[PDB]
């Protein structure tokens, strides 16, 4: 376990016989296996649970190294790996070309926006999920049908209570609370067809209905925004609708991580640029933007997205922001990364990053991948970092 | 008036369970509030309310002042964490400091209460033992203890002698012997003529053997059936010099020499007369203890607190079952701890021992500090905390400040201590700045190292519940709050300043919040903040540049800024009527300025 | 001991309970005349500032909230309605009326300011409702059903130490402590010692103490002191204070020195303070 | 501090042991310092130690074998169950005499009730009183109880116990007190915890102890018999501590192990307990001075090491390493300690 130097060295070494691709591959695999072996033996007692929480938080450094690894790997591969080379065929369109093709043109066209879309894809790839058959999410809310308790009481769609206020029953109300919690979880994770499998195997009319459309459309989105604005719908469902519409509720978005609210703000920028894109590509109809202002057509730029996601509700700097491995992957994605490399190398020299047993070797392996794939970071920074790490690891 | 006493029908229906609660509405219990205030119930007949506090001899400010000041003079500050940790200096002759204070008191303590003398006794005993050649050291301690014993009994002995009138060798001599002053005892014995004692003062030597031979002669007389028709207690006093504390004679008389003596003097007699001139304190103490614990008669007296003596519990046929609940004066336990490390510190540190009431804790707390400084910390965290809290509460009841803060700060738990002090500050802080308040604040900041930002945060909590906007905002300024302050100013102060032409103030506030990091964290910062800043700056720059030869680069900057400002004025959101008015005013002014700028540039 | 200003309440019935504010400048009072009156007692001057009448039945309890959230005053009642008043610019108006109970609401106790603006309502239907103001919007209601078999008499929150916990006592003879785990209020402990109905439970505002203390008065008269040295262990030890012959009504701890004020049916208030050795001793007897 | 109280205890004990006077009491001295020192954990735990370990000794040159000879289990259950009954009745006096406390306690929670109260207060006398009171309709239960009270270890006749097994299988299978009594007395429903009346963990364990059949009666049916290996194995391995609530286990699971004779196991857990380092040291030293601790050969080896060939599960702990680490705590000031 103490030998976390050997695996990184063997990977950079066999990759010194090999390519950059397998290098980053082995790095992420090593971080993952390391965190997994860490969590292999973490046993808790009512009090011992606290020490196991400290141990899971510690190994969460290996977790953040794994995450930074996957993020840096995919982002650098999209940046440098030839997957950016293709004709303007996807960006060819005509007047009779459908919104599908206009979106294809936008998707082959926008580099920054497509990068933000991959960013959201990563947000969803790193998914925290409640289990189906082991959580009250639906394992208990697997009734024959929704509101079976309410139906029995009456004997003794979301249109229903929205129209008629008081009737609802509490048993089904709680079942729906847990279900919608499950749904916000699964979809904010991005397991969409699995969330649909849930909405179906339970058979939740409003769930299936509100989320069945494959893709005017602007009218539909404005309508969704207005329904999310409407009252009386559940917390997680309200957030789900606002999000799928292009607006933010707070109920479940009260529970957005730095990366989750990052997904939120990046998706906001992307959706706003998408709407302005269709408006420029006028293909969409006028009566479709029925409530122009109530949707935010204007977009935020990447720096403002980051500033908002970092600014805490307490008018503070975010803790997940002050964390370094997240900050490192963040600069790697944001492409303002050489500056941060200089900041860390000067941090060692001014009295920062010294104590951390990993951050030094982390900077070493990261600059190794960055430079060895492409000459960006300078040999001066390289030598300072490598020498400090050399003295530490020699010890 | 509430019905005097109807307690039958309504009591039977009061035991009913259909609505025992509704039948038990007549009840009431509203207890406390801040500073021990008691709320209660009960020509109109309704409810009344009176205060509650420690009223027992409630007028001693000076003493609090002196020892508290001494404690701060002897303590050390460790500001390692956010909350400082005060710790006492290890054994810095604190016991000497306390004795000096007691002597200073003694100058004007002739007309004080009885607690003063109790405390004095306690502290001086602490000094004669733990005050700090092994044999020589022990002997010096013995001499000091003897001096203390003689001094503490001196006044009483002098009073007793005056009462005797014509002196009697049976009682007078007994009193002199137990209270020392042998130099004057010889002058008192001149009625028969005695100067072998002068011969003793000359050469203090071989006293042991002299007295032992006297004892031998006495016991010979006793066994010879003589020495009987002599004075009754003359024989009692002879047995004292002999070394027998209880003599069962041929007439089956129980001659108790130790009788008519309070516990302290009984132990003292055991030390000098009964035991050899070379002895250790512990052995004597244990012997005395066994003496009142019976053997065989209980000839010694139980160690009783100075206030419980009057009515020694009537030991009718069962003394022991009561002794196991009666307390003992702090001195005994101090001696026991001085000898060994196996005793309950808690019993030793009980407020009742010295003063009957269980609300006075000054002595207890200072004694705990001395014990901590003597490397004796068997006390559990719980009790330490309880003591500290109670002392602080007593302080607040009278109306003290930073000393209670220091007592709270001796608790070795960071978070708990910090929270406690913060809560204390919020409740007592006053928004109206006064000379006294300022003095206290300065003390806290310059002696106990606390922040003025925290002081202002306290002020802001008060001025938010019922206080005024002005003071709230002033205090928030130095309290480093961004979002709340921003919101406050944008809604009220901003428009008021726009219509009152007071922008210097508005600008200071807004620029202090425009710094790189501040602006990054402040929400809505860009929108409203930028709007106002731009307005003010544009006015000022326009004026200055027009006068200062209209510099072109600055003119271009102004143009860019005014375009941006137009872009933002239209987006101003309206929640109140003041928002509309301010918006319109700003728009008008910016349009005029924009026109002027176009005129001075293109044409 | 000393007598300060005696207030004239201008009431018409027995004042069942009272409670002063954080800074000691005001006194709320509730009577069986369906009226909650606010009194401004400053510098020894009794001034009735407001009279709030919104109940259909007797008012049982009144609780002031922390200063930072404003002048918020809660008042429970027999008419199943928990009415939250709020003072705006010197005017008291009803801002919220929670009517979700089947029987009389007997007790209201606000949570420590650290947790938020949470209010717990104990009712005779055996249910506890937790109201939560999030700043924007309405009040989220979390109702704990079947908390007590017969009914709930009193609720009191634990000092912030943040794990949100509160203790509740009911007519089922059991004192129960509750804890919020994963956003859901779950039963934590069941303390059993009383032989009859628990009338009032109050959690001590422990200051500088590792131990947590709770007091419980009951119908039989036995006042018990529940103590847990370690919060983690959750092992609570009871200690009999004194068996009063008449029904003890409510218990109240002092903020600064932890002195329990006990009131029985004998119309007297007995103050109890724990000594250093551990034995509880009565210090004064303040009868009506 | 409390270390220092235990210290003065140790110094006095050592001086007495050296000077050769009459034997000092380590157990009572610890309990007594606990009497004085207002730590309810100290009082209860040390009284529990003395009151469960105050059984007749048997050195016989065999430590683990003497501690594991069935009579050791019998005396263990005697002291443990009696102490448990006494503490339950001493709590009952709060709901309150004995029967009055028991009835008012049936109401504090809210003839079999009175007989069960006698069982839980340790009174075969009150049990027989309520027995002769309700012997009208219950019949042979009075006689089986009389035989149980005539055999000092409460050991029923084999035919009687088979009758109780078949009887609780026939009728009491659907009165919970009657079912509990018939099963625990006839060694019946051994699998069933009888959760109808089983509301306490230690009381449930004592009911299982009353169900435990300790002899090699090859004519005792397969499953209605409890052996010590099975009971202690499910109690230590299968029950686990995270189920027994390690939170309150600083007084509870250690107690269950020390009363079910998992000596070095309780010592290991309470040694892992921070506030119980010196406590675990004192209890283990008392036992090993009684020669009661089965020790381990290798010192460097884990705190609990299991020898090859040793009865499967019997735990051998390194007292060397244990007390050495416990002395490395206060070695820097109290080399006297």
């Amino acid at each position: 376990t103490m030998s976390m130097y050997p695996d990184f060295l063997k990977s950079f070494l066999e990759h010194p016989s090999s390519a950059v691709f397998e290098l980053i591959e082995q790095y992420e695999a090593t971080c993952n296996t390391q965190i997994t072996l860490l969590k292999k033996i973490v046993k808790r007692v009512t009090p011992g649970q606290q020490k196991f929480s400290k141990t899971a938080s510690i190994l969460w450094l290996l977790q953040q190294e794994m995450v930074t690894w996957r993020l840096i790997a995919a982002l650098y591969r999209d940046r440098i790996q030839s997957a950016l080379e293709e004709e303007n065929m996807f960006e060819i369109a005509a007047p009779n070309a459908s919104e599908k093709t206009i979106v294809d043109k936008l998707f082959q066209r926008d580099t920054l926006v497509r990068q933000s879309q991959l960013v959201v894809d990563w947000l969803e790839s790193i998914a925290k999920d409640e289990v189906g058959d082991f959580s009250d999410n639906i394992e208990y809310y697997a009734k024959s049908v929704y509101w079976e308790n309410t139906l029995h009481t009456l004997k003794q769609d979301p249109d229903a209570p929205i129209r008629q206020k008081l009737p609802l029953d509490d048993l089904d109300r709680e079942d729906d609370i847990r279900l919608l919690k499950y749904l916000f979880t699964l979809i904010r994770a991005g397991m969409t067809d699995e969330a649909q499998r849930l909405c179906k195997r339970c058979g939740q009319a409003w769930r299936a209905a509100t989320l069945e459309g494959w893709k005017y459309r602007c009218v539909w989105k404005t309508c969704c925004w207005r329904m999310a604005e409407d009252e009386q719908f559940n917390k997680y469902e309200r957030a789900i609708y606002a999000t799928l519409s292009g607006n933010l509720k707070q109920l479940l978005p009260v529970c957005e991580s730095w990366e989750d609210t990052v997904w939120a703000h990046f998706k906001v920028m992307v959706d706003s640029l998408v709407e302005q894109e269709i408006r420029a590509s006028i293909i969409s109809f006028n009566e479709a933007n029925e409530l122009p202002r109530e949707y935010l057509e204007a977009n935020w730029t990447l720096d403002s997205v980051f500033e908002e996601l970092q600014a805490t509700d307490k008018k503070r700097v975010l803790e997940e922001n002050r964390e370094h491995y997240h900050i490192i992957q963040k600069f790697v994605i944001l492409a303002d990364v050489d500056g941060l490399m200089d900041e860390f190398s000067e941090w060692l020299s001014n009295g920062k990053n010294l104590l951390l047993g990993h951050l030094l070797r982390f900077m070493t392996h990261l600059l190794l991948f960055f430079r060895t794939l492409g000459l960006q970071a300078k040999e001066e920074v390289s030598v300072e970092v490598l020498k400090t790490y050399i003295q530490r690891l020699i010890n | 008036e509430l019905v005097p006493l109807e307690k039958s029908v309504t009591h039977g229906r009061g035991s009913l369970l259909i609505d025992m609660g509704l039948f038990m509405g007549r009840s009431f219990r509203v207890g406390w509030g801040p500073n021990w205030t008691l709320v209660h119930n009960g020509s109109p007949f309704k409810v009344h309310m009176e205060k509650l506090s420690l009223e027992q001899k409630s007028r001693e400010l000076q003493s609090y002042l002196m020892p508290l000041e001494i404690e701060l003079k002897n303590s050390s500050v460790d500001r390692s964490a956010q909350c400082p940790h005060f710790k006492p200096n290890a054994g810095v002759a604190a016991i000497h400091d306390y004795a000096g204070w007691v002597r200073n008191l003694s100058n004007e303590a002739g007309e004080l209460e009885a607690v003063v003398k109790q405390w004095g006794l306690t502290w001086t005993l602490c000094e004669s033992l733990w005050g700090q050649n092994e044999y020589v050291r022990n002997l010096e301690r013995r001499k000091a203890f003897s001096h203390w014993l003689a001094h503490t009994a001196e006044e009483r002995i002098e009073e007793e002698v005056s009462l005797y009138g014509p002196e009697r060798h049976v009682e007078a001599v007994f009193s002199f012997l137990t209270g020392g002053r042998i130099s004057d005892a010889c002058r008192l014995a001149q009625k028969s003529g005695d100067h072998r004692l002068s011969l003793l003062l000359s050469q203090m030597v071989g006293s042991q053997e002299m007295r032992e031979l006297i004892s031998l002669q006495l016991v010979d007389w006793n066994k010879l059936q003589v020495d009987h028709y002599i004075q009754e207690e003359r024989l009692r006093v002879f047995c004292l010099l002999s070394g027998t504390p209880v003599w069962r004679s041929s007439d089956n008389r129980s001659i108790n020499v130790c009788s008519q003596l309070d516990w302290k003097r009984t132990l003292a007699v055991h030390l000098w007369y009964m035991l050899p001139p070379t002895a250790t304190i512990a052995q004597a103490l244990r012997l005395y203890e066994r003496a009142f614990q019976e053997h065989g008669e209980p000839y010694a007296c139980y160690p009783l607190p100075p206030y419980l003596e009057d009515c020694s519990i009537s030991l009718g046929d069962e003394p022991s079952a009561k002794f196991s609940s009666l307390q003992r004066d702090v001195c005994v336990h101090l001696l026991k701890l001085y000898s060994e490390r196996q005793y309950d510190l808690c019993q030793l540190l009980d407020p009742s021992s010295v003063t009957p009431d269980p609300l006075d804790y000054r002595l207890s707390w200072h004694l705990w500090m001395v014990l901590q400084a003597l490397n004796y910390t068997h006390l559990s965290e719980h009790r330490q905390g309880t003591l500290h809290a109670s002392y602080a509460a007593q302080l607040e009841n009278v109306g003290l400040w930073e000393w209670a803060i220091f007592v709270l700060l001796h608790i070795p738990h960071p978070h708990i201590r910090e929270a406690g002090v913060r809560e204390l500050l919020n409740r007592q802080c006053v928004v109206r700045e006064s000379p006294e308040s300022l003095a206290k604040e300065n003390f806290l900041i310059h002696r106990l190292c606390v922040p003025a930002q925290w002081v202002h945060e306290a002020k802001a909590i008060r001025s938010r519940r019922d206080g005024d906007r002005h003071k709230e905002a002033l205090y928030l300024l130095k309290g480093h709050q961004w979002n709340p302050c921003h919101k406050l100013v944008t809604r009220h102060l901003a428009a008021d300043a726009v219509i009152n032409e007071n922008y210097r103030y508005l600008q200071s506030f807004l620029g202090e919040l425009s710094n790189p990091e501040h602006c990054k964290h402040i929400q809505d910062w860009e929108t409203a903040g930028k709007v106002y800043l731009d307005y003010i700056r544009v006015i000022d720059m326009l004026n200055l540049i027009q006068q200062d030869e209209s510099s072109g680069c600055e003119l271009e900057k102004l143009h860019t800024k005014v375009m941006s400002l137009c872009k933002w004025v239209e987006l101003i959101h309206c929640y109140t009527a003041k928002d509309r008015l301010a918006q319109s005013e700003m728009a008008k002014r910016v349009a005029n300025i924009l026109r002027v700028v176009l005129s001075l540039q293109q044409p | 001991v000393s007598v300060i200003n005696t207030v004239d309440t201008s009431h018409e019935d027995m004042i069942h309970d009272a409670q002063m504010d954080y800074y000691g400048i005001r006194l709320a009072t509730c009577s069986s005349d369906r009226s909650v009156k606010i009194f401004d007692v400053k510098n020894g001057g009794q001034i009735l500032i407001a009279d709030l009448r919104g109940h259909e039945g007797p008012v049982w309890q009144v609780a002031w909230a922390h200063p930072m959230y404003g002048n918020i005053l809660a008042s429970c009642s027999y008419d199943r309605k928990v009415i939250i008043w709020k003072e705006e610019n010197g005017t008291w108006e009803k801002t919220y009326e929670y009517t979700g109970h089947d029987s009389s609401v007997n007790s209201v106790c606000w949570a420590p300011h650290d947790f938020g603006l949470l209010l717990a309502c104990g009712s005779s239907d055996g249910a506890i409702s937790i109201l939560t103001y999030t700043g924007d919007g309405p009040w989220e209601v979390k109702k704990i059903s079947n908390a007590h078999t017969i009914g709930c008499n009193a609720v009191s929150w634990a000092p912030s130490v943040y794990i949100k916990r509160f203790v509740s006592g009911g007519c089922d003879n059991l004192v129960k402590i509750w804890r919020e785990e994963d956003g859901q209020w779950k039963e934590d402990q069941k303390l059993e010692a009383h032989s009859d109905w628990v009338r009032d439970v109050a959690w001590a505002p422990s200051i500088g103490l590792p131990t947590s203390t709770i007091a419980s008065c009951s119908q039989d008269g036995r006042v018990y002191i529940w103590t847990s040295d370690d919060a983690a262990t959750n092992c609570w030890t009871p200690k009999l204070l004194h068996k009063f012959n008449d029904v003890v009504w409510h218990v109240s701890w002092s903020i600064t020195a932890n002195i329990l004020a006990v009131s029985g049916g004998d119309n007297k208030v007995t103050l109890w303070k724990e000594s250093v050795d551990g034995q509880w001793a009565c210090i004064s007897d303040v009868n009506k | 501090n409390v270390e220092m109280a235990y210290a003065r205890q140790m110094y006095m004990y050592n001086e007495k042991v050296v000077s050769g006077h009459l034997q000092p009491s380590l157990v009572d001295l610890c309990t007594e310092a606990a009497e004085r020192l207002d730590d309810k954990n100290v009082s209860d735990l040390w009284v529990m130690v003395k009151q469960m370990t105050d059984v007749p000794l048997i050195p016989a040159s065999d430590t683990l074998k003497s501690r594991c000879s069935g009579q050791m289990q019998m005396a263990f259950v005697r002291q443990a169950l009696n102490y448990l009954e006494q503490s339950y009745k001493n709590y009952t006096l709060i709901s309150v005499g004995t029967y009055n406390l028991v009835r008012s306690f049936l109401n504090i929670r809210l003839v079999w009730a009175l007989i069960y109260y006698c069982m839980r207060c340790g009174d075969l006398m009150a049990a027989q009183q309520v027995v002769n009171r309700a012997q009208h309709q219950l019949g042979d239960f009075k006689n089986c109880f009389q035989e149980y009270i005539h055999n000092k270890d409460r050991r029923l006749s084999p035919t009687t116990e088979n009758k109780l097994r078949l009887h609780y299988r026939r009728a009491v299978r659907a009165d919970p007190y009657k079912r509990a009594v018939y099963c625990i007395i006839g060694r019946c429903d051994v699998s069933d915890n009888h959760s109808e009346v089983a509301d306490k963990t230690e009381d449930y364990l004592w009911l299982k102890l009353s169900q435990v059949c300790f002899e090699d009666e090859a004519n005792s049916s397969p499953q209605d018999r409890l052996t010590l290996p099975q009971f202690q194995k499910q109690l230590f391995e299968d029950y686990g501590e995270s189920h027994f609530a390690v939170n309150q286990q600083p007084y509870l699971y250690f107690q269950v192990l020390f009363l079910t004779a998992q000596f070095e196991a309780a010592i290991a857990f309470l040694f892992r307990l921070e506030r119980t380092r010196c406590h675990a040291v004192h209890v283990a030293l008392a036992l090993f001075e009684l020669k009661l601790l089965l020790k381990s050969t290798g010192q460097s080896a884990q705190l609990l090491s299991q020898e090859p060939g040793e009865p499967q599960g019997v735990r051998r702990l390194n007292f060397i390493r244990l007390l050495m680490l416990y002395t490395r705590k206060f070695e820097p000031t109290d080399p006297r300690e």
